[PDB]
């Protein structure tokens, strides 16, 4: 979750969604045996 | 600037704790 400009050795990488198709919700469920 | 644990326990409890930190040697958030 960290945010720090990206030097491909080009800026700040969070590419923000345009309201491309519309949004879907997802949940994973992962069981412990 | 990253995400970071702290298991440390005082002198009865033990406290797991995973936040952003400042780091002291020789606040926090999220
Ligand atoms: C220190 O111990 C007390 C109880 O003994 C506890 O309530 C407190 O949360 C502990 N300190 C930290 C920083 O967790
Ligand atoms: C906490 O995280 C969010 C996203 O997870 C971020 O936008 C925010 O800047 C962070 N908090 C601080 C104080 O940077």
């Amino acid at each position: 979750i960290s945010n720090v400009p990206f030097s491909p050795d080009c800026y700040w990488p969070l590419n923000d969604y345009g309201f491309g198709y519309q949004p879907y919700r997802v949940v994973v469920l992962s069981f412990e045996l | 600037k990253s995400q970071s644990v702290i298991i440390i326990n005082n002198s009865t409890n033990v406290v797991i704790r995973a936040c952003n930190f400042e780091l002291c040697d020789n606040n926090a958030f999220n």
